[PDB]
């Protein structure tokens, strides 16, 4: 076919896959440094 | 080879943009594209190789084929059974059937989350980078240094097949190629050569050997024929010549004559024979 | 709004080649035309070669009794006297018993691996000596009686003669390392014997440039075979592995591979 | 010939023999090409006759008769489908199935026995095969019976055939 | 193209009609042998006259001149040979599976009973003439559904049925098959051939591929290319295009056997 | 079948000869004229909401305003 | 148009399946990478409805996900739709040890087969459970997940009792501080100690006549006698003995009465989707991946290799079973090829197998770890009111062992009071959409580009061209005649280089 | 000791039975020369399995050419009689087309046909390994002195 089945078959979609917009949050995410007593 | 040596058809496409990060993600989208594309055409491959596999009948043509040679391996004449030849053919389907199956893993392998297209081992196909063709040019302005910039990047793509559908669909990039961005298409592929004895024969070394004047200057076009060298195909018969005798003046079998010219069963002078190639 | 093509799951990315299922009626049936790999003879689950060896047995034949036995024995000398006294009686009878022995014997080892042709001859072979006593008209049925006897004895004969020296010897895949161990083997028997069979007084131009151009493969992947050819593999790479093993492991050894390499690093 | 061949192989060395559906030629030319229309009518037979006549200039049916024959009967048989329709091999009956009644294994099922050894298609059996395919006999905590998915007709004739001239 | 093709077709069968009248008024009282009455109804039959080849069928059969392999013919060209060829050029538009569909309205329940009534005709005959036979042994319990005749006789009932309308398309790969079950007759390569095609004309491609599964695994080496052809077909007629793709694939992967330009 | 062959083929298909012609701005220019002429006989155009949505309006000039567009990029 | 078409239809929809006339079109759905990603565009990232790895830092693929209710839950008998104290642990406990079943049987050969009839599915059973109950149980393979904490064999079972993670004496007692994997058996014994067509409405009838009241009545009574007849034919069975076919009224044969037409064992329950998936050909022996994940103590199947002196290259054997001992996943560790060292059972030799002739057990089809299978996660009632640490998002100052040193330490009231505010952060306030977020392209390649999001999208580039755009651009142009580069005959040594001179090489 | 197996011992005569046995599957061997029943010399057995074996194994350049062509789609000419010999070989080209600025206007074709002719390399690569093989006449077709 042109199209190929594992775009649009329900059947073929990838466990795996994740959404468009969580990963990315995730990289802009701005973790506090570690404020330890000393260094 | 078996994995990621292993393959029968490259084709690499060298993605030429002005700047590095504009071909990166043409790389990123064409790998993309080539990933699902090849991921379907391997499966429809895959799907008639367990086919085959399953259970098929034997070509005559390559039963022929495998008992064509004069004189096999083991001693003279040899003579396979179609068992036998289904035997090789299931060999080369399993070989196959693993390529394949490697090939849709790695097409598989590769995730959002976690994604590496530079390394062969987890995407398929993998792009590797060429270094960018740099042109400095200095002039008057007091001189300026400026340089031309055009980066590069290769995609390969390994298949153990050759699949037109999968070149049509790769050369119809070029179409939708993203902006300023030019491609070009090298493609390895293994293909058959016969190497014709007759027309190409091994002959001892003539009597007078060829010296230096004949490989002088403009001697290419003066001296040498172009190969192959003309061989008469067709014969004359002489007087009174007997069947051996044409064939031992021919350097051939009598057999083998007979079979070459079995439009005449005798042979009478000034008649037109044809000499078997393999005549000597 | 799901779709309204068919839907079809990813297909199976599991070798189909390289797994091997439980036997199937039909697969058994043809088992002694089909093709495999010396895994496929030797799997360590699905032992087709012992499949297809005991597909040879018939079925039903129980040993010998004591009793049928020392009748066996007997009937040879004893017998003949007590149902007749006629020299040329018992010279017939003494000569038909050496005959029906002799051929039961070369029954039991000549038809082995056709079943159905070594009961058809055992058969015939019974039938006409039962015939031709008959003919003879003996006395009373000890004849018959000592014919049905050496039936059982042929058959237990061909039965243990296969369920010893061939069922016997290959029933242990994990020893015979699931066949690899027999290519690998034969391989260092060749290795070893190289003198003997690829020289130039051993084996044709033909054989040797076959054998180069065989070993040159980018990878040599070894071949699967009948399963009477992979019977007649194991035999021999286990008639020739004691020639190879060092002499603390000619007779015992945890594995038919063990001693072949000296530098194999193993497990404890 | 080849129909007794076919016939020996269907058990291995039969009934298949009995009945070849071509029928004998009659003592007259006009009954042969009365044989020959209706048995391989789809052809001109005279025309594959006469062309069947020269091989490389030579003329067959005037110097080596049964090559021309054998040259001429094997182009009858290549270009007359309807040869092709007579000469098969008997090929065994497949059976039908259905799923189990509890759901064990998928590729195991139950199969459809004929009353040698009631519609197939109101209970729900159906053709279903693949590589993995496996047919049984299900009772019963199932209880299994594996069964074989082919009925060779022609072999079960045959040995029942042998186990009357046993019982003969 | 088409105007030529529905005249040649008239033509014909204008020809074998005048052929049928001139040979029944000369036979007002004499009969002719029991050849040319064959020949004469297979035309008929074949051009679409089966109404017309009934009589002359029942008396050859009445008479006992018919043998395992007229009654085979007789169905066969029961199937309408060229009337599906004329078909094919003209209303089909060339469609090999249209035609299939196109030949059944043309009395196809009707013309499926009388091929019925042959097929009992021809398995009694069958049963005659073998039990006729003293050579043979007994096999008094599998007569004659043992012998290639009955085999070959149900595979021409089966083409025949083929174009006799969907009532009977559905049947192939039912009673009919399950009659034959019971019946006890070896199956030929076009047995399968011919289910995998009824199977693919109903559009249920699961039970014909489960079938060719059936043949690639046991019967691997008689397979035709019509398996292959009664797939496309079925795959055709379910939309289920990758799947035509894939068999046309590996067709072209597996040379043998050759592709036929019914396969194009 | 052999009809809609030559359509397909007609359709996708060229020759290198033809090729390295394929794309004169005359025979462009021909094609465009030819349209203009007769587009009625041969295109097929002689959803709505699709080309139909509001669409945000950066009001003020860009310099005054970072296009959104520019900020993401 | 064809009468035989229209018969196909009214048949099929009969038998009930798809017409082939909703076929003339083609209809590819909305994909669940749109439907997921218009979820959680919607719900403004769904962070109620993702996990707490999600706000951990560096968060892995799985965790990235949305929470789902995998094929694991399934065999759990107590789960009650709900979350409560203990049963979540129990469950995860439960899961390692089936996890530890499969590695098991994929050691020893018990893992399952296609053609696995009901014998044979239960002696591999039985086996698997006498190893399973004969091996101890691994504490080192139990992966927690950062919602629930670590939780003790001696206080589950404490609480649980001693049946639920029994001994192996309370298990030999049933067919000591100890545990061994659960056993399908074992719990199978403890769950066995637990002892008329076309009838019309009155509406109708009051238009209706009284002609046709009496035809109706005699239709229904037609109708009653036949199914009664039938209901009393089920009960009449004389045995149908196959010499007469007799049915009723004076288990012989034929088994007559053939009229017309364990979710509670955890182990049995998981085993059995096991072999369903198994025989489906989700799960089975495939080749291996280097993102499939490769260490210590994965059973794989890898391929002899056979050494001879007289081979040009290595040689492959049959693949067997065995067991990774190491795997360098560092490129300049393993140079190409690559290489895993592995234990095979027969012999018990360790070698370097080429990583191409390795074969794993995929639990799944897509990868990119296909060897390790699905972990169900928690849910929450009130996920809008969930806590993690920002600057300790993972608790390390906790420690679970004690130590000689903690008498000396101060209370714990004053820091407690103050620090665990302090450093809490609810989850609502670790992540901000933005404008950024709004317009964020799609990681995956749309069919088409979709216009229900355009309203609050904006400066929205695809980062991918539509499958749409591709199909239309690769049909607006021709092919090329020799791009198939067909070379069926030869090569001409004698004409190809003369030909005509305005065609001319 | 418990894990220590003993190391069966077999017979000639089984052997020769098994060999017997074989021939009988596989007739064409024997006609062909690649085995004899015959068990005479020690290492005679060995010999007939690596005669067994190098049957199994050896594919001629024939038939190789035509599996690959069957499934693998390898283009080319097969040659059959024995004074053709199939060589297995690599054609690297390069097919480059212009999008951006030289696609649709005059300079279109000479700058086509500059690229066609500066892409105009082919290169035909072999190796000697695929062309040490058994000739069609049985001679090994390159040799050490080839």
């Amino acid at each position: 076919a042109n199209i190929p089945r594992s775009v649009w078959d329900p059947a073929q979609h990838n466990p795996n896959w994740s959404d468009s917009y969580g990963h990315d949050i995730t990289n802009r995410r701005a973790w506090p440094a570690r404020k330890w007593t000393v260094g | 080879e078996d994995g990621i040596r292993g393959s029968e058809v490259t084709y690499k496409i060298v993605l030429e943009g002005f700047w590095d990060h504009h071909v990166m993600k043409l790389a990123e989208d064409v790998c993309m594209f080539l990933k699902d594309v090849g991921r379907q055409i391997v499966e429809e491959k895959l799907v008639a190789v367990r086919r085959l596999l399953q259970g098929g009948a034997v070509d005559p043509e390559l039963l022929a084929a495998f008992n064509c040679a004069r004189a096999g391996p083991f001693g003279g004449y040899d003579e396979y059974d179609k068992e036998e030849v289904a035997n090789f053919l299931r060999s080369d389907l399993r070989r196959l059937e693993e390529q394949c199956l490697s090939v849709i893993n790695r097409c598989n392998v590769p995730v959002p989350g976690a994604t590496n297209i530079y390394d062969p081992h987890t995407s398929w196909p993998h792009v590797e980078k060429l270094e960018p063709w740099v042109r400095m040019a200095e002039f008057w302005t007091s001189t300026a240094h400026y340089e031309f910039r055009k980066f590069f990047r290769v995609i390969i793509c390994k298949l153990p097949f050759q699949s037109t559908e999968f070149e049509k669909r790769m050369y119809d990039i070029r179409h939708w190629l993203h902006r300023q961005t030019s491609c070009e298409f090298h493609t390895i592929y293994r293909r058959n050569v016969i190497h014709d004895s007759a027309v190409f024969p091994t002959e001892h070394d003539p009597a007078t050997p060829t010296t230096h004047e004949h490989h002088r200057m403009f001697s290419f076009a003066l001296d040498w024929q172009s190969a192959p060298v003309n061989r008469l195909s067709t014969d004359t018969v002489r007087e009174g010549e007997n069947w051996d005798a044409v064939a031992q003046r021919l350097g051939c079998s009598v057999g083998e004559l007979k079979d070459a010219n079995a439009e005449r069963e005798t042979i009478e002078a000034g008649v037109v024979i044809n000499v078997p190639v393999t005549a000597t | 709004t799901l779709h309204n093509q068919r839907s079809a799951a990813p297909e199976s990315s599991v070798s189909q080649s390289h797994t091997v299922n439980a036997p199937t009626v039909d697969e058994c049936e043809m088992l002694a035309e089909r093709w495999g790999t010396m895994n496929y003879w030797h799997n360590d689950t699905f032992p087709r070669l012992v499949v297809f060896l005991k597909k040879l047995l018939v079925p039903d034949v129980s040993p010998l009794s004591p009793t049928a036995e020392s009748l066996l024995s007997m009937f040879e000398k004893v017998v003949i006297p007590k149902l007749t006294s006629d020299e040329e009686d018992r010279r017939k009878l003494v000569s038909l018993w050496s005959e029906t022995t002799l051929q039961a014997e070369a029954a039991v080892t000549k038809f082995l691996f056709q079943r159905g042709s070594f009961e058809s001859m055992l058969h015939r072979i019974i039938t006409d000596a039962l015939e031709k006593m008959s003919t003879l008209a003996l006395g009373g049925q000890e004849g018959n009686l000592a014919l049905e006897a050496l039936k059982r004895q042929t058959l237990f004969k061909r039965n243990d003669f296969i369920q010893k020296r061939l069922i016997d010897v290959v029933s242990n895949s994990a020893y015979l390392g699931y066949g690899d161990s027999v290519w690998q083997v034969f391989f260092a028997a060749v290795e070893a014997n190289e003198e003997n069979l690829l020289s130039d007084r051993a084996t044709t131009d033909a054989i040797r440039a076959a054998w180069e151009g065989v070993m040159r493969e980018d990878v040599v992947r070894l071949p699967d075979v009948t399963g009477v050819v992979a019977l007649y593999l194991t035999l021999v790479c286990i008639r020739e592995s004691g020639r190879l093993v060092p002499e603390e492991l000619k007779e015992l050894s945890s594995g038919l591979e063990d001693g072949v390499r000296p530098g194999v690093r193993k497990l404890q | 010939q080849t129909l007794q061949n076919s016939a020996v192989e269907a058990v291995g060395a039969a009934p298949w023999s009995i009945l070849g559906p071509l029928t004998a030629i009659g003592p007259t030319a006009e009954d042969t090409m009365v044989w020959l229309q209706q048995h391989y009518g789809d052809v001109d037979v005279m025309s594959i006759m006469r062309w069947a006549r020269f091989r490389k200039g030579k003329d067959l049916m005037a110097k080596d008769r049964p090559q021309y024959l054998a040259r001429a009967a094997a182009w009858i048989e290549l270009l007359s489908k309807r040869n092709r329709e007579m000469e098969e091999v008997p090929l065994t009956y497949m059976r039908k199935s259905k799923p189990l009644v509890l759901g064990t294994n998928s590729n195991v099922r139950v199969a459809w026995q004929t009353p040698l050894m009631l519609l197939a298609r109101e209970e729900g059996y159906v053709f279903h095969h693949s590589n993995s395919s496996r047919f049984v006999e299900e009772t019963y905590q199932p209880l299994h019976t594996e069964v074989s998915v082919k009925e060779d007709f022609q072999r079960l004739y045959y040995q029942a055939q042998k186990h009357h001239k046993q019982q003969e | 193209e088409r105007e030529a093709h529905m005249r040649s077709f008239n033509i014909s069968r204008a020809s074998v009609l005048q052929r049928l009248e001139q040979l029944s008024g000369d036979r007002k009282q004499e009969s002719l042998p029991p050849h040319v009455r064959l020949d004469l109804a297979v035309r008929l039959a074949q051009h679409g006259l089966y109404q017309q080849a009934t009589p002359i069928v029942d008396e050859l059969h009445h008479q006992k001149a018919l043998h395992a392999g007229h009654y085979a013919l007789l169905i066969n060209a029961l199937a309408c040979p060229r009337l599906g060829q004329r078909i094919l050029h003209c209303d089909a538009q060339c469609d090999p599976a249209l035609t299939y569909k196109l030949l059944g309205d043309e009395n196809g329940e009707e013309r499926a009973q009388e091929a019925y009534r042959w097929f009992d005709l021809a398995l009694t005959s069958l049963a005659v003439d073998c039990g006729g036979r003293t050579q043979p042994s007994q096999f008094v319990r599998y007569l004659p559904q043992g012998t290639a005749a009955a085999s070959h006789i149900t595979n021409a009932l089966m083409r025949t049925l083929l174009t006799c309308g969907y009532t009977h398309v559905a049947a192939i790969p039912d009673s009919v098959y399950d009659r034959m079950g019971s019946m006890g007759i070896s199956p030929t390569i076009s047995t399968y051939e011919l289910v995998m095609l009824a199977l693919s004309l109903q559009g249920n491609m699961v039970e014909a591929e489960s079938i060719l599964s059936f043949l690639r695994s046991h019967h691997s080496e008689h397979i035709t290319v019509e398996s292959f052809n009664a797939l496309l077909l079925g795959h055709r007629e379910a939309r289920q295009f990758d799947c035509c793709d894939a068999i046309w694939q590996e067709l072209v992967d597996r040379r043998w056997p050759r592709a036929s330009p019914l396969t194009a | 079948l052999m009809d809609e062959v030559e359509d397909s083929l007609r359709k996708f298909q060229t020759y290198r000869s033809r090729f390295y012609e394929w794309g004169r701005a005359v025979k462009q220019f021909d094609f465009i004229e030819f349209r203009r002429r007769n587009g009625w006989l041969y295109d097929l155009h002689l959803a709505v909401a699709t080309a139909e949505i509001p669409a945000f309006f950066n009001e003020r000039p860009a310099w005054e305003r970072p296009p959104l567009e520019e900020t993401l990029y | 148009q064809n009468k035989f078409d229209i018969m196909r239809r009214e048949d099929r929809l009969s038998k009930g399946e798809q017409d082939l006339t909703e076929r003339n079109t083609i209809h590819y759905g909305v994909p669940i990478q749109q439907i997921v990603d218009e979820f959680v565009f919607r719900h403004r990232n769904a962070r109620g409805e993702r996990p707490l790895d999600y706000f951990k830092p560096f968060p892995n693929f799985r965790a990235l996900r949305l929470n789902r209710m995998y094929r694991d839950v399934e065999g759990f008998s107590l789960m009650k739709q709900r979350p409560e104290f203990l049963e979540w642990e129990l469950f995860t406990r439960y899961r390692q040890h089936h996890q530890q079943r499969r590695r098991l049987a994929l050691l020893h050969g018990l893992e399952p087969v296609a053609n696995e009839t009901a014998q044979e599915r239960d002696t591999r059973r039985h086996r698997l459970d006498e190893i399973c109950e004969r091996t101890p149980f691994d504490e080192r393979e139990m992966h927690v997940n950062d919602d629930e904490m670590k939780v003790s064999v001696e206080t589950l079972r404490s609480w649980f009792g001693v049946y639920m993670l029994p001994s192996p004496t309370v298990v030999n007692a049933v067919l000591d501080t100890r545990e061994h994997v659960l056993s399908g058996r074992y719990l199978n014994r403890l769950l066995l100690l637990e002892s008329v067509p076309h009838e019309q409405p009155q509406e109708v009838l009051r238009h209706f006549s009284a002609e046709e009241r009496a035809m109706y009545e005699q239709h229904v009574k037609e109708q009653t006698s036949r199914q009664l007849g039938e209901w009393e034919r089920a009960m009449k069975r004389r045995r149908w003995l196959t010499d007469h076919q007799q049915y009723g009224h004076v288990d012989r044969c034929e088994l007559e009465a053939f009229p017309r037409n364990n979710r509670g064992n955890y182990v049995e329950t998981q085993d059995s989707i096991w072999e369903e998936q198994t025989a489906s050909g989700q799960e089975g022996w495939s080749p291996a991946t280097h993102a499939d994940g490769l260490r210590e103590g994965l059973p794989v199947r890898a391929r002899r290799p056979i050494f001879s002196s007289s081979a040009e290259q290595r040689i492959a054997g049959g693949p067997q079973r065995a067991v990774i001992i190491q795997y360098h996943h560092q490129p300049f560790f393993n140079p190409e090829p690559r290489l895993v060292k592995v234990a095979f059972q027969c012999d018990g030799t360790i070698m370097e197998v080429p990583i191409s002739d390795v074969m794993i057990w995929q639990r799944r089809y897509h990868g990119p770890e296909r060897t390790v299978g699905d972990e169900s996660r928690r849910y929450n009632p009130a996920a809008m009111r969930r806590y993690v640490d920002v600057t300790d998002p993972f608790n390390e100052k906790t420690s679970n062992t004690e130590h000689f040193l903690d008498k000396y330490e101060p209370k714990r009231n004053a820091d407690t009071v103050a620090d665990k505010y302090r450093t809490t952060k609810q989850i609502t306030e670790i992540d901000k959409w933005t404008r950024y977020d709004s317009a964020r392209a799609d990681n995956y390649r749309p069919l088409s580009i979709s216009h229900r999001r355009d309203y609050i999208r904006m400066g929205y580039i695809p980062r991918y061209t539509p499958w749409e755009w591709i199909a239309i651009q690769e049909a607006d142009q021709p092919l090329i005649a020799e791009q198939i580069r067909q070379d069926n005959i030869g090569t001409s040594y004698f004409f190809s280089l003369n030909r005509y001179w305005r065609y001319k090489a | 000791n418990m894990n220590v197996v003993q190391r069966p011992c077999i017979e000639d005569g089984l052997l020769s039975l098994v060999l017997e046995a074989v021939t009988k599957r596989h007739p064409n061997w024997v006609k062909a020369g690649v085995i004899q029943t015959t068990l005479k010399d020690p290492f005679d057995a060995l010999r007939w399995m690596m005669h067994i074996f190098i049957r199994l194994s050896y594919v001629p350049h024939a038939g190789a050419a035509t599996i690959a062509r069957l499934s693998r789609r390898r283009i080319g000419p097969i040659g059959l009689e024995p004074h053709q010999f199939n060589v297995p070989a690599e054609l690297g080209f390069v097919e480059q087309y212009d999008n951006l600025q030289y696609k649709r206007y005059d300079w279109q074709g000479w700058y086509q046909r500059m690229l066609d002719v500066h892409n105009r390399n082919v290169s035909l690569r072999c190796r000697i390994c695929d062309l040490q093989r058994l000739d069609g006449n049985g001679v090994q077709f390159v040799d050490m002195q080839t």
